[PDB]
């Protein structure tokens, strides 16, 4: 799980751009601020190899 | 004492924030995920970095594909209201690999 990729979402990437955290992506009309639950958390995942 | 340039989105660099400086021996350039000045000045996580009126400095900046551009030139002037009423064309200096998002900048100046 130290193999991760972190979006998903809506407002897509350019080329050779990066992105680098600092406040949630959350995927409806939800004021997330933290929480983890339905639309929220970022859109951030970790691989099973 | 104007000295450089900062470029981002939030522009404390909490996420990747370019800074462009001129220090009077070298340029120096800096993205890092680092927190920056808060109310910016110089005293009269750094995934890419780099080192190198009488007077009219021109720059020109821009940020196409991750690379960020830029092309400047030095002129003599008589004239502190209005930019000079002839023609001239700026030339390239450096062409930077950096990747950032940048919507918002802000200039530096030295402080006592
Ligand atoms: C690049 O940065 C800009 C802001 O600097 C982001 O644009 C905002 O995106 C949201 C949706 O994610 C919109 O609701 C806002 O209206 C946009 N604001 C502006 C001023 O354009 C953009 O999403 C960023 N892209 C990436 C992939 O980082
Ligand atoms: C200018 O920047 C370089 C690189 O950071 C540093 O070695 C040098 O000492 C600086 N010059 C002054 C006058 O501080
Ligand atoms: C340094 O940058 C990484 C992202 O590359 C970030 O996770 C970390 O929190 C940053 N450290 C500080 C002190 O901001």
């Amino acid at each position: 799980y130290n193999y991760r990729y972190r979006l998903f979402r809506k407002s897509n990437l350019k080329p050779f751009e990066r992105d680098i955290s600092t406040e949630i992506y959350q995927a409806g009309s939800k004021p997330c601020n933290g929480v983890e639950g339905f639309n929220c958390y970022f859109p951030l995942q970790s691989y099973g190899f | 004492i104007i000295r450089g340039w900062i470029f981002g989105t939030t522009l404390d660099s909490k996420t990747q924030s370019l800074l462009i400086v001129n220090n009077a021996t070298n340029v120096v350039i800096k993205v890092c995920e680092f927190q920056f000045c808060n109310d910016p000045f110089l005293d009269v996580n750094c995934t890419f970095e780099y080192v190198s009126f009488k007077n009219l400095r021109e720059f020109v900046f821009k940020n196409i594909d991750g690379y960020f551009k830029i092309y400047s030139k030095h002129t003599p002037i008589n004239l502190v209201r209005d930019l000079p009423q002839g023609f001239s064309a700026l030339e390239p200096l450096v062409d930077l690999p950096i990747g950032i998002n940048i919507t918002r900048f802000q200039t530096l100046l030295a402080l006592h």
